[PDB]
């Protein structure tokens, strides 16, 4: 069909657009075959050509509008890849964060796209880090993805270490002040991860608390102490920490 | 047979957790799907685990 | 819970502040929670005062350690005598008292005393203390007069001729939102305070705005307000007599204007 | 106690103002959705009626290979062959 | 919002502070007009809080329920994609009460408002009919069925100072009816023709009786929608090769008759819709 539609290469509608682009868009959106006609984005961020690349030199606006359509269709991942092709890191990071958000929880290790999404996020992060506001939001979102991964995986020691090094989440009552600063200074794609980052750091503290408790009462004391200190750091946190002190008692 | 730590939490493991939500999710699905299930034993087990549907004698599997 | 609370509350030389805090962490209900939270705030204040006294006096430390102190006693017997400006700011913040010029003086005292305690290093010490206090009081508008802090600190930076960005980076270090800071800066500019004219630095306000806005761009409606304020200050500076500083500020703000336009 | 009368009056005034603004917004939503249903309905109707007046392979593959060859000599700017 | 929802949960649990519940609900609904507002509202688990207790109220109060449904509909209209899940959850919970509201319109102003709110919620959900039928297949179907039933009920009630109160009640009934009509539309041929006929009948009955302009707009929308739906169904039967040509031509003739008569009576009342209807009749003739 695209071989036929190439024949309208020079056609202009009454409004001046190229019939080639309109037909290619309707086909790719209809035939679920954008990957062939307009191309596919590899892992490194280089554009594998589409057939519609043969008839014209540039398909930037095509990529943008088609990514918009996929967005409208709720097609998150392909919209990310498409905007990625169109050289729009902003929308890319946007969709990446939007999807990575629910990726806080891990189960059915290989079956769930957890592995798939992890790989795609890793590749996109590598792409942007190779490619201050946008890049910092990006790389911090990537480290936040790593933190959520170790949280959902049971990797506890190394991720708590990296958390300590990052100074994004406060682990001490006085670090309340510190916490505000970090949470106030960072960029968008990081603050978007800030909520789940808080949740995961709290639960890591919590499992360390339980392993200590599971000398006992002293462990429960240190646990609730860390809980209330993190509470002072972050409303929601204080209710959560009071609740945890309640439940462990 | 995240659901394994949950199962142990239900039977044996103490599972002290911080800001976690428990027994809200179980009763929810149970009311949604299990409450109408054609498996008497299954619905009875759901009642037992999630402390819900106390009205049901579930006498299909409880006779004495 | 009641028992550990009582032990935390027992005025005794054996129950130090640390064990007090731990017993607290191990500790009709809603008012009890609010009481305990206000207690925790007063406690952070007390520990700040004690630590500063220990590093910067024996009886005051021993007394603040011996029993819980109420706000008035800390203010009059502890915070004021040692002139702990940041401490008084935190205290009146916890007391919900609002006194504008007093808050001005508290921020100014923080700034000047810090600038003293490190006799570049002076402005750095000012950044240190002003941030240390702001992050404590920026949340209680009754004890952190953002306008007054910015005004007095700009006066100081004009006095010692430091980098005009110290005020902006400092205030941002206390998480004061860039828009309210833009409002403070624009208002200070509109008041046409003859002081800045007296120091022959009539564009210091403009350069501060420029640093704030360029920092903002590097890191649509806020940008719109920025476009409006940039046009306004451009008109005000184009109305002033042409000095080299004036024209340099003019071209810099114009560059910021076109940059924000590309950013909008 | 004219004060309490005044205050309850102002409060009920706010409540009625909000309830009325709410009902107005709801009616606006309903009517806008209605005009939307009408427009999209006419669009479905026209596509449909065009399907209605519609009721009273190897060859295409060869034609498609030919058209591909033609547009291919077109894009490369080659001498436009006779289709 | 944390403390607020904690409070509301407590309140609905004990069934107290009705004025508090309603005021908070209105404040929430007002905040919900904003994108960030409703975003955080969900981020508060407003569903996680309200959905559970709301069973208690039916197991001012109905006003609070209505305001909650309104907030749900507005929230769907504000953020459909990421919120459809919770919306469907709450609906599966509140399904029985929504059905009761949609049924009470037969036997009362409170029943009217409740039906209107349930219908508005159903409308806000209709924009995701795909996932709707996907998860709750019985739901969307029983919904379409009862919606036809209730649109017919509204038509029947409408076609046939106490005068002022009655006129106001009928005006609200007609507004809700037009809403439900455009709704079932947004979702035999003789039944469609009956709908269009009742539409023209209500239009004549209203234009005779000289809030009301609302009835006029709703009935006009309903006429447009019934035309579109009947036409789409007939064009389906026509383009469908499984429908025999005998049924094709027979339906063509019968529909041409009914449509000529209806378009004639229409042009009589109204003295591009008339053009479209005449063209559909001719292409069906």
């Amino acid at each position: 069909a695209l071989q036929y539609f190439y024949f309208l290469r020079n056609e202009k509608d009454n409004q001046g657009e190229s019939m080639f682009l309109r037909c290619v868009s309707e086909l790719v959106i209809e035939s679920r075959e954008f990957d062939m006609l307009l191309g596919k984005l590899e892992k490194d961020g280089s554009r594998k050509p589409g057939a519609i690349d043969k008839f014209t030199r540039d398909t930037k606006t095509i990529i943008n509008k088609v990514a918009s359509v996929a967005e409208n269709k709720g097609l998150f991942e392909e919209a990310a890849k498409l905007y990625d092709l169109a050289k729009n890191p902003d929308k890319v990071l946007e969709l990446t964060n939007k999807l990575l958000s629910p990726v806080v929880s891990q189960i059915s290790a290989p079956q769930s796209n957890r592995e798939r999404l992890k790989n795609m996020a890793l590749a996109i992060a590598e792409r942007y880090k190779s490619q201050k506001s946008i890049n910092s939001t990006f790389y911090l979102l990537l480290d936040l993805i790593t933190f959520f991964d170790e949280y959902h995986a049971g990797h506890i020691d190394l991720s708590f270490d990296v958390i300590e090094r990052l100074k994004l989440v406060p682990l001490s009552q006085d670090s309340v002040e510190e916490r505000v600063a970090a949470f106030r200074n960072f960029s968008d794609e990081i603050r978007h991860n800030l909520s789940e980052i808080l949740l995961a750091t709290m639960n890591i503290l919590f499992t360390q608390y339980k392993r200590l408790k599971g000398v006992q009462e002293d462990k429960d004391s240190v646990l609730r102490s860390q809980a209330r200190a993190l509470i002072t750091f972050a409303g929601d946190t204080n209710a959560r920490l009071v609740q945890m002190e309640v439940l462990m008692n | 047979q995240d659901f394994k730590n949950c199962f142990q939490e239900y039977i044996h493991n103490k599972d002290r957790r911080l800001s976690p939500t428990t027994e809200n999710k179980l009763r929810l699905h149970y009311r949604r799907a299990v409450r109408a299930s054609t498996d008497p034993y299954k619905r009875a087990v759901y009642c037992i685990i999630g402390r819900c549907d106390v009205s049901d004698n579930h006498s299909e599997v409880a006779d004495k | 819970a009641r028992v550990v609370a009582k032990l935390a509350d027992m005025h005794s030389p054996e129950i130090s502040l640390k064990q007090r805090l731990e017993y607290i962490s191990r500790a009709a209900d809603g008012e009890f929670l609010h009481e305990l939270e206000e207690k925790l705030e007063v406690a952070r204040i007390q520990l700040q005062i004690q630590e500063t006294l220990t590093r910067q006096v024996g009886d005051a430390v021993s007394q603040l350690d011996s029993q819980l102190m109420d706000i008035t006693k800390m203010f009059g017997q502890y915070a004021d005598p040692f002139r702990l400006s940041e401490c008084k700011l935190a205290i009146i913040h916890c007391a919900g008292h609002s006194d504008p010029i007093l808050v001005q003086t508290l921020w100014q005292d923080i700034i000047d005393k810090e600038l003293s305690d490190s006799m570049v290093d002076r402005m750095q010490s000012l950044h240190l203390k002003i941030t240390s206090l702001g992050k404590i009081y920026a949340s209680t508008p009754r004890y952190f007069p953002l306008e007054f802090l910015v005004k007095y600190l700009e006066q100081q930076v004009c006095n010692f001729s430091w980098d005009a960005g110290f005020v902006t980076y400092t205030m941002q270090e206390i998480n004061v939102p860039v828009p309210k800071l833009l409002e403070v800066y624009d208002h200070l500019f509109k008041a046409r305070d003859p002081w800045w004219s007296r120091m022959k630095k009539p564009l210091h306000l403009l350069e501060s705005i420029y640093i704030l806005l360029s920092g903002y761009v590097q890191e649509r409606r806020f940008t719109t307000l920025c476009l409006d304020a940039i046009s306004c200050y451009l008109v005000e500076l184009q109305s002033m007599d042409p000095a080299p500083a004036l024209l340099n500020t003019v071209s810099n703000f114009k560059s910021l204007q076109a940059k924000l336009e590309r950013l909008s | 106690d004219i004060q309490g009368f005044l205050k309850n009056e102002k409060d009920n005034a706010l409540l009625s103002a909000i309830e009325e603004s709410r009902k107005r917004t709801f009616v606006m939503a309903e009517e806008y959705h209605r005009e939307s249903m009408l427009v999209e309905w006419e669009q479905v109707k026209q596509r449909v009626l065009h399907t209605l007046l519609a009721s009273g392979d190897n060859v295409e593959m060869a034609y498609a290979r030919q058209m591909y060859m033609y547009n291919e000599k077109v894009v490369s700017g080659h001498l436009q062959p006779s289709l | 919002l944390p403390i607020l929802f904690s409070a509301l949960e407590v309140s609905l649990r004990i069934k107290q502070n009705l004025h508090f519940c309603e005021a908070i609900l209105h404040f929430l609904f007002t905040l919900a007009k904003t994108h960030q507002g409703a975003a955080a509202m969900a981020g508060a688990g407003i569903t996680q809080t309200v959905c559970l207790p709301l069973l208690s109220v039916y197991q001012s109060w109905p006003g609070v329920y209505r305001l909650t449904v309104s907030l749900m509909e507005r929230l769907l209209k504000t953020l459909r994609y990421n919120f459809l899940s919770e919306a469907l959850d709450f609906v599966g919970v509140h399904q029985e009460r929504i059905l009761q509201c949609l049924s009470a319109v037969r036997t009362s102003l409170s029943c009217l408002e409740e039906a209107d709110h349930t219908v508005g919620f159903l409308l806000q959900l209709s924009n995701f009919t795909k996932e709707w039928h996907f998860h709750l297949p019985q739901l969307i179907k029983d919904v379409q069925v009862n919606l036809c039933y209730l649109c017919q009920a509204c038509t029947s009630l409408l076609h046939s100072l106490e005068l002022r109160q009655l006129r106001t009640v009928q005006h609200s009934l007609l507004k809700i009816l037009g809403k439900t009509l455009a709704t079932l539309r947004a979702f035999s041929f003789g039944t469609l023709l009956a709908t269009v006929n009742v539409t023209l009948s209500m239009l004549g009955e209203m234009d005779k009786k000289k809030e009301s302009k609302n009835n006029k707009s709703l009935l006009l929308f309903i006429m447009e929608n019934c035309f579109y739906l009947l036409i789409s169904q007939a064009v389906r039967y026509l383009r469908d090769p499984s429908v025999h040509p005998r049924d094709k031509q027979r339906m063509k003739q019968e529909l041409s008759s009914e449509l000529s008569t209806l378009l004639s009576s229409l042009s009589r009342y109204f003295r591009p819709l008339i053009q479209l209807v005449q063209a559909f009749v001719r292409h069906v003739q």
